[PDB]
């Protein structure tokens, strides 16, 4: 939610 | 998922306005302001409308960016559309209507770069794309059948720093925490800490120091600093620069990254992660926000 | 608008916490904080409650400052109580109560020095005294039949400066602005401008010098500055001091007052009332607060 | 309003 660049996890 | 959001908006609010109102918004509507408008349907009433105009002439008529315009005869509805030098554009209608006479209801609009996205109820209802530059709008109108008890502006705005907070839940396999900000342009370093709130042990200590572009983690426990880990691949920090650093919490280590790269981990010292409730960050950034689910 | 309000608040949000909920308030509930409850009363529903709560102990059970206890069963009720030491309080009764089944809410709990101020669906609800001190609470809990969609914790936060706002509304006779404040302990001087937004002229000019304990007033016209005026009675401010200053338009003259004293007055020069749209503030305070209607 | 000091007009 609210992540311009992404989540690796 | 439940989750958390913290952060500081400068707020601007009307209460009570008379409808037919006409109103000059306070500042600028960049990308993430909010529009809060709070009202109620009267029982004999057919429609109402919010207009986002650019000035508030009558003869030749505003441009209206954004004409959201609720209708209540048949079934119900909301009519949306633009007016451009006295022309309307092409009608967009949205028949998933939440509005009912003698019904309260609370309108968000959130602005986008490219759209403005409704929100009524707290439930999503309409994206609406722009088709004049938001930045042209200055000017509120409300007209038509409604009672507004409110209308409030949210302008985004840098968190003050030294920050503090207790986690509403504490650290705990799979938790997360997103600390979102911008680095300085005259920026040193800077510091995120998990703590053990009741004892001031700090679990994780991030300290980013851009001087010399090391990451320096360490834990403080039993009143003194351990062995500090600084092993990176590269240095993911610039003075100026936007970030999002998310700190993961797995059984055996926190893990960090990046801008969506994973960049350490870090294995658990402090190993009562349950016992971990508090947040600190301080030093040469603007925080923007921080997340945590 | 009546009456428009402008001010910076730390905000912490929970989105769909699970019920029951037991969490840790994110930081202390000093007077203005506010605690907002958005939810829905199931159809089967007889009772929930919100619990502001010292910790989370259950054996013993943890004291309750702040019980809230909506019930259904009958006409409907609420029912407020302190638990301390396990033991139930005097049971505080309100019957004029906005809970419904099946029907939405918004509770907003305002935390003041000497009591509790609750509305729902922004209308006046109930008071209740402190029997705890309000310091002691660091947990919320929520408990019983209802769904909570957010829990949002509101924090008062310094506006940040230099602070540019426009108006709703433009000054005209009988409007009033009101600015609340605290003069810096490092404090020299602070300004607060009154402009013609479009033609950027200062319509009136406040600044207090403290350094010299002057309290200047100009216009800036024809893109100058006029004939200041300095006269007065007393100099109304001090360093590290919270000050209310009110500036009243009236035909002829601003008046202005520092803390519910009138202090001076100040002849229109930019006569054109109606095109005085913009407030600007700036130096050595902290702003608190802008107010206006 | 939130007025601690009162309001003289
Ligand atoms: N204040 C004004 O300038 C003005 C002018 C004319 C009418 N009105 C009246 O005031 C209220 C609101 O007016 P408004 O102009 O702000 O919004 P209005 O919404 O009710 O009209 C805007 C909508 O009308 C649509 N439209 C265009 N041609 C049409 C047609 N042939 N048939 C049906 N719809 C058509 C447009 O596409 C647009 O979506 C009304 O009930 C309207 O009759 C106001
Ligand atoms: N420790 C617990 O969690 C606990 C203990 C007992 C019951 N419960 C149950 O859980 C739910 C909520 O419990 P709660 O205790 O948080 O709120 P509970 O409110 O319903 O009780 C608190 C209130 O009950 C009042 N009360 C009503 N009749 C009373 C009587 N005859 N004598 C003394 N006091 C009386 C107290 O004055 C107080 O205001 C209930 O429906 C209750 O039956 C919970």
């Amino acid at each position: 939610p609210g992540l311009a660049y992404g989540n690796p996890y | 998922g439940s989750m958390m959001l913290s952060l500081n908006n400068l707020q601007n609010i009307i209460y009570n306005p008379v409808i037919p109102f006409v109103g000059t918004i306070p500042d600028q509507l960049d990308p993430g302001t909010l529009i809060v408008i709070r009202g109620h349907v009267p029982s004999d009433a057919d429609r109402f409308q919010v207009d986002l105009q650019n000035g508030s002439s009558v003869k030749p008529r505003a441009d209206v960016a954004f004409h959201f315009n609720p209708r209540f005869k048949r079934a119900g509805c909301i009519v949306c559309n633009t007016l451009i030098n006295e022309k309307w554009g092409r009608e967009e209608i949205t028949y998933d209507t939440p509005f009912k006479r003698e019904k309260s209801f609370e309108i968000v609009i959130m602005v986008l770069k490219d759209k403005f996205q409704v929100a009524v109820n707290g439930k999503h209802t309409l994206l609406y794309g722009h088709r004049i530059g938001p930045e042209k709008i200055d000017t509120l109108g409300i007209y038509g059948k409604v009672n507004i008890h409110s209308i409030g502006f949210s302008f985004s705005s840098h968190m003050r720093l030294p920050f503090a907070a207790r986690l509403n839940t504490p650290m705990g396999p799979g938790r997360t925490v997103v600390v979102k900000g911008e680095v300085n342009a005259n920026a040193k370093s800077f510091n995120v800490d998990l703590l053990a709130g009741k004892s001031k042990d700090i679990a994780l200590h991030l300290n980013p120091r851009l001087n010399i572009k090391a990451f320096v983690r360490n834990s403080f426990l039993q009143e003194s600093w351990g062995e500090e880990e600084r092993n990176i691949t590269s240095f993911p920090f610039s003075p100026g620069m936007y970030f999002e650093m998310i700190i993961y919490c797995d059984v055996r280590e926190f893990k960090v990254a990046v801008n969506g790269v994973h960049s350490l981990e870090y294995k658990h010292r402090f190993k009562e992660l349950s016992s971990i409730d508090t947040l600190e960050i301080n030093g040469d950034i603007h925080l923007l926000e921080v997340r945590s689910w």
